[PDB]
């Protein structure tokens, strides 16, 4: 029910941009090569299957090592979520999350969500 | 919001206009005014395109709320929707209001 | 009866002028939001303390449960913010506040209380019971319930928390029920 | 090394082009608030940006 979505959302994008595409002065050629170049990067991805595809004071030295690696943040290779939030909460180091309309990447996988709700400690 | 432009759908895209970028559309104008129909494009159909809701739990690492958008990075975190069950030891969560 | 002390408030300058913006964006576990604090929230998990750090090169550490814990946090974060390249420096780390809790074990009529003593002590209970003896001698503000144990806090040092309670043990042992 | 000459140029132009965005600012008390108004998707966009420069990168 993802290709799906993707499909549908591709279309009604294609189908919508067409007109500006034109009243900038363009081939419609150059709209199809758009639609192939897109599809094309998902196939050579291989995540998933498409149609398309198929086709002292003064020195603080002192201290010597607490600060953990920021480095470990980023990856991109991960699991990223792109989603909004009706209410973050937090108590003490006690969060709450209240999120809406997701999309989410676990593992490989997709998932979506229209609310996600979570607990976690920091 | 010029906010889905990091998503598979729109680098794909980029990638298209830069390809006009070294061969048709030089630089900006054309792609620029086509990127901005993106916007409105991809927000439009996030809003109003359906959605299904669930619950879940996890662990935290670091956090930034700027211009009203919260960026989590949370640690050893599993999240289950609906009957799907999965794990994650890293995750990023990007959140706009 | 011993206290056992539960937060201690201390306060460094770091020196310098510092950029809130640029510490929230590669500092871990930290929250900068301008609308509401007007300071960045830095967290450490090794020894739980949360610490607020201001513009001007200053810092809060709250949430050590003890003197050498609250020195011990303020040098670390201060290590963070340097090791992002900021000049650092680390000057007068002084407690400003330290909220010490114990139980005298025994129930205590705090209604007796306020009847000799209403100069120090003011109660109004009003859906929350919690007679406060504000004590003149050693300065320190002590709530006292009905359960019996009293909390301490003010007190700038670890002997106060202890000595008013000794002075304060005499008084509710003559309202013992 | 005519290069390094195309760095202080090409960069210098880039400077010229954020001094533009610097008068696009004001454009962009009804006055201030709608600098904050355009300020909420500019940086978050930017930051938005960088990720996907930083997962192109990855890939």
């Amino acid at each position: 029910t993802v290709p799906k979505l993707y499909r549908s959302v591709i279309e009604d994008v294609i189908n919508d941009v067409r007109d500006i595409f034109l009243d900038d002065g363009v081939d419609e050629q150059v709209l199809m090569e758009l639609k192939t170049l897109w599809e094309n990067k998902l196939m050579q991805s291989r995540a998933v299957d498409g149609f398309h595809s198929e086709e002292e004071e003064e020195p603080l030295n002192s201290e010597d090592d607490v600060s953990d690696e920021e480095g470990q943040e980023l990856f991109d290779t991960e699991n990223v979520v792109v989603c909004q939030y009706d209410k973050i909460h937090r108590s003490k180091n006690k969060w709450k999350f209240h999120l809406k309309d997701g999309i989410m990447n676990l593992n490989g996988r997709d998932y979506i969500f229209s609310k996600a709700i979570g607990d976690a400690e920091w | 919001y010029q906010l889905y432009r990091n998503t598979t759908l729109g680098n794909s895209l980029q990638e298209s206009l830069d390809e006009l970028i070294q061969s048709q559309q030089i630089t900006p104008q054309l792609a620029l005014q086509v990127l901005l129909q993106f916007d409105k494009a991809i927000n439009a159909a996030l809003a109003q395109r359906v959605r299904n809701r669930v619950n879940f739990r996890g662990s935290l690492n670091t956090y930034r709320f700027c211009d009203n958008v919260w960026t989590f990075v949370l640690n050893d975190v599993e999240f289950r929707e609906v009957t799907e069950l999965i794990k994650v030891d890293k995750v990023k969560i990007v959140a706009c209001d | 009866i011993v206290p056992q002390l539960q937060n201690i408030v201390s306060t460094v300058n770091l020196g310098c002028k510092l950029d809130l913006k640029t510490i929230a964006l590669r500092a871990r576990n930290a929250e900068y939001n301008p609308k509401r604090f007007a300071a960045v929230i830095m967290r450490i998990r090794e020894p739980r303390t949360t610490a607020l750090i201001f513009s001007s090169g200053k810092m809060v550490c709250t949430g050590a449960k003890s003197e050498e814990q609250s020195r011990l946090a303020a040098r670390k974060y201060a290590r963070v913010v340097q090791k992002l390249g900021f000049p650092a420096k680390f000057l007068d780390f002084k407690i400003q506040n330290m909220v010490g809790s114990c139980d005298v074990k025994f129930p205590i009529r705090l209604e007796g209380l306020v009847l000799t003593h209403q100069q120090f002590s003011s109660y109004e209970p009003e859906l929350f019971p919690g007679l406060i003896y504000r004590m003149i001698k050693p300065r320190i503000v002590l709530l006292i319930f009905v359960s019996g144990k009293v909390v301490l806090t003010g007190a700038k040092v670890r002997a106060e928390i202890y000595e008013a309670f000794e002075n304060i043990y005499p008084i509710l042992k003559g309202f013992r029920k | 090394a005519q290069l390094k000459f195309f760095e202080q140029l090409d960069q210098i132009e880039k400077q010229r082009k954020d001094e533009q965005e610097r008068e696009i600012l004001m454009r962009a008390q009804l006055r201030l608030k709608q600098k904050a108004k355009e300020m909420q998707q500019q940086e978050l966009a930017q930051m938005r940006q960088r990720d996907a420069n930083l997962t192109a990168l990855a890939a």
